[PDB]
């Protein structure tokens, strides 16, 4: 309806908007997405070639944890697929062995795969056989952080209220369960996201639908009190990133339709509230390689890029600190990633099937 | 709640 006009004029636009866009029809739509650190530039050739973590989210057939490659000049294809037990709701590669992801399934159960000891090809009987399997939760969730400083210590966050953290450097070669180091019990609903701060090995932030903002400390004997807990938005909080360049920075979403902008040394105070998605936001994430640049997705099928030095310049297009807004997408964003190796490139996945690799024009972030 | 209803292409 607006959907299809909308669209329309993003067509006619798209030219002037992108140095590129690539559209991609997944066989089943991915919750999930994730840039592997590694990139390979051949010598006697115009691309490079680049990998994403993605899954399935299926009914009613055998769902996978998935390796694509993506060729990004200077085609996209699936190498690997592990059989998984359930849609993959989460996947993220661990900083210090990005063979190892762990996967946030439907259960309660979160598992750990090795990619290297599997077939790149699953085997038809559909056995999830993973690495470990790691207890402690009730029920499914979503956030899944690894510790970037502490090398196999991974939280994650369900809709049991709860925080679970393992740690997995220690674990007997044949040993194939995990039980939770520790459980983290603050939050009085649904816990959304999770996440490790880049440069303190004991700090990690958490997100709830009890519309709370929680910051811990993994040296603190109390498992039911955080250090701080700050009331960050007027309905349920999503999701939340660490500035990888500003050490008392982050962001959160909600579903209030609203990103926060935090400091941490005052967090009774929101430093900014970024406004312009029309529904609830999902994921939120800071460019790797720009301090003042946040990205933003969610359920009204937009990808809004800010830009934090925009705040408080001198009209109906959105404010200032608005700098792109990607309409590519024509169904609910489930997440996307920031490539790493490639400034301002995107990938973002949406509920439809359709993943799209994209980089706005360079005259717009000058 | 969350997940909608996937369908393969």
């Amino acid at each position: 309806r607006v959907i299809n006009e909308e669209y329309k004029i993003w067509k006619k636009n798209t030219p002037f908007l992108y140095d590129l866009v690539m559209t991609h029809a997944l066989e089943w739509p991915s919750l999930t997405a994730q840039w592997l650190p590694d990139v390979t530039r051949p010598e006697g050739k115009d691309f490079s070639i680049h990998r994403l973590v993605l899954g399935t989210h299926t009914s009613d057939e055998q769902n996978h944890l998935v390796i694509a490659s993506v060729q990004l000049p200077n085609k996209i294809e699936i190498e690997i697929k592990i059989n998984h037990e359930g849609e993959v709701n989460r996947a993220r590669y661990m900083p210090q062995n990005p063979c190892i992801i762990a996967t946030k399934t439907p259960s309660s159960d979160v598992l750990v795969f090795d990619y290297t000891k599997h077939p790149s090809k699953p085997d038809p009987s559909g056995e999830c056989n993973p690495d470990l399997r790691l207890r402690g939760h009730q029920k499914e969730g979503y956030g899944l952080s690894w510790n970037p400083n502490l090398s196999g210590h991974l939280l994650s966050a369900s809709d049991d209220h709860t925080i679970c953290l393992w740690d997995i450097s220690a674990v007997p070669k044949e040993g194939k369960v995990v039980d939770a180091k520790t459980i983290f019990t603050g939050h009085t609903a649904v816990v959304e996201d999770v996440s490790w701060h880049l440069l303190h090995e004991s700090l990690f932030g958490s997100v709830a639908d009890d519309q709370k903002l929680m910051i811990w400390d993994t040296r603190s004997n109390n498992t039911s009190k955080p250090s701080h807990s700050v009331d960050a938005h007027t309905a349920e909080v999503n999701c939340l990133s660490f500035n990888p360049y500003s050490e008392f920075i982050l962001a959160t979403g909600s579903a209030d339709k609203t990103v926060a902008l935090w400091d941490l040394r005052n967090l009774k105070l929101k430093l900014h509230s970024f406004e312009s998605h029309k529904d609830e936001i999902f994921q939120v994430q800071w460019s790797p390689h720009n301090e003042t640049i946040l990205a933003s997705s969610g359920t009204d099928r937009r990808l809004n890029v800010w830009d934090l030095s925009k705040i408080g310049e001198e009209a109906e297009d959105g404010p200032p600190e608005l700098l792109f807004i990607h309409g590519g997408h024509t169904a609910k964003i489930s997440d996307f990633s920031w490539n790493p190796n490639e400034p301002w490139v995107i990938c973002s996945v949406s509920e439809d099937n359709i993943m799209q690799v994209w980089q706005m024009a360079e005259n717009i972030y000058n | 709640s969350r997940k909608g209803r996937p369908r393969k292409t």
